[PDB]
């Protein structure tokens, strides 16, 4: 899910 | 839980100084509105604001204390709500208009271009108009959409969230205190934004539904995390 | 117009004196989904005549009232189902012979979904303990508000849903809470609000692929309760 | 015409 990695950067 | 400890001031400083920026759009002029164009430049932009949306987010206090899951969910169920109530806050100075970014000013004729838009050109419309007859201030606007992101999917923890909730409405309240609005104008100042919420609520529904119809129709290819965030308001 | 000087008191009898009645029902995916709507159909005459109880809404024009309850409608039934349901923790209560749990949703496509939201949406109510006059005045926020916007007759209509900001203050000020709560309070309630226009919207485009399926046959008023969404 | 309409003039 492409969301939950840019939340995580 | 250090967002709960932020006075009423601090929260304001807080969420004003994370706001995003305004984004141009790709308009090319050299280029009649056709309804791929349009759809086009409003899903490009959109893509771009969500970007600036994430990092934004991570800033409203008391949105990291939650887990990654949460978080998630909360982004995609307020993404578009996020970004109407941007747009129509960019509008207030232009009645009648629709200002997507400083190179981008539709107005209703051009909601034309694309089948179902103009109803949602009008509703946009309208909330820009409710938004200017009340003369909605900049801390009011910020506190607004931190409650957008908290509260449209709050489904401990969801008490921490209405903890955070509590922690918005109490600083709309200064805020209105602070403009010298007496107890009885501060309720009713209050309840006028947040039954705003509903109509933008309406209105991302609304959009969403196009959206998806959108990409039925194959009107324009959407990016990989717009195609996330639309498969995430189904299942 | 009689409505403004109504105290907060005689807001809430007229509000509670307006109620309408509690109606009866009358299992496959399509005798599901001829149920609820049957029901809905039959709740909207009596929510007409509720509606013109409504302080203020007499006031307004007569396609102004249309596109009011043309708005609210589906806001307006499931935020009473809420209400019913809520001492019936799990199950929603369509009526008194029509009591559904989220099992029995899963009978319908898409149908879960939504009894999952009408469900936490009844919980919400219930943690925070809404009161009757409180629901009364939250319904008929929904029945002014939801189509105010997309319209000096909104002025009425604002003055009007100011009122019932008064009066949703006052209950909470002669109830005991404190003057902070009482903000926070009617914020929590009016959020919720959002909620139930997310529902009616879920449930509008589920009932609209009801009918485009063929699932159901629809009533007249309830084909055009939904041509006023699309 | 609309059935609304027309129930609201009751
Ligand atoms: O309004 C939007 C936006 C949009 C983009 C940027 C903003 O700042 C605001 C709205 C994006 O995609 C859509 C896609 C649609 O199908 C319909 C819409 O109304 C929109
Ligand atoms: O919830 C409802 C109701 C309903 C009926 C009676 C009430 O009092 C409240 C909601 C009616 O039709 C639907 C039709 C749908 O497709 C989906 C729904 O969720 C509903």
């Amino acid at each position: 899910k492409i969301l939950h990695r840019l939340l995580q950067d | 839980s250090l967002a709960l400890s932020l006075t009423a001031d601090q929260m304001v400083s807080a969420l004003l100084d994370a706001e995003p920026p305004i984004l141009y759009s790709e308009y090319d002029p050299t280029r009649p509105f056709s309804e791929a164009s349009m759809m086009g430049l409003l899903t490009n932009l959109a893509d771009r604001e969500l970007v600036h949306m994430i990092n934004w987010a991570k800033r409203v206090p008391g949105f990291v204390d939650l887990t990654l899951h949460d978080q998630v969910h909360l982004l995609e169920c307020a993404w578009l709500e996020i970004l109407m109530i941007g747009l129509v806050w960019r509008s207030m100075e232009h009645p009648g208009k629709l200002l997507f970014a400083p190179n981008l000013l539709l107005d209703r004729n051009q909601g034309k271009c694309v089948e179902g838009m103009v109803e949602i050109f009008d509703m946009l419309l309208a909330t820009s108009s409710r938004f200017r007859m009340m003369n909605l201030q900049g801390e009011e606007f910020v506190c607004l959409k931190s409650i957008i992101l908290l509260n449209s999917g709050v489904y401990e923890e969801k008490d921490h969230i209405h903890r955070v909730l509590d922690k918005i409405t109490d600083t709309l309240i200064h805020l209105m205190a602070k403009a010298g609005l007496t107890l009885q104008q501060q309720h009713q100042r209050l309840a006028q934004l947040l039954l705003i919420l509903s109509h933008i609520r309406h209105m991302s529904n609304k959009g969403m539904e196009h959206l998806y119809s959108m990409k039925c129709k194959n009107v324009v290819p959407l990016s990989d995390l717009l195609l996330e965030m639309l498969d995430a308001h189904r299942l």
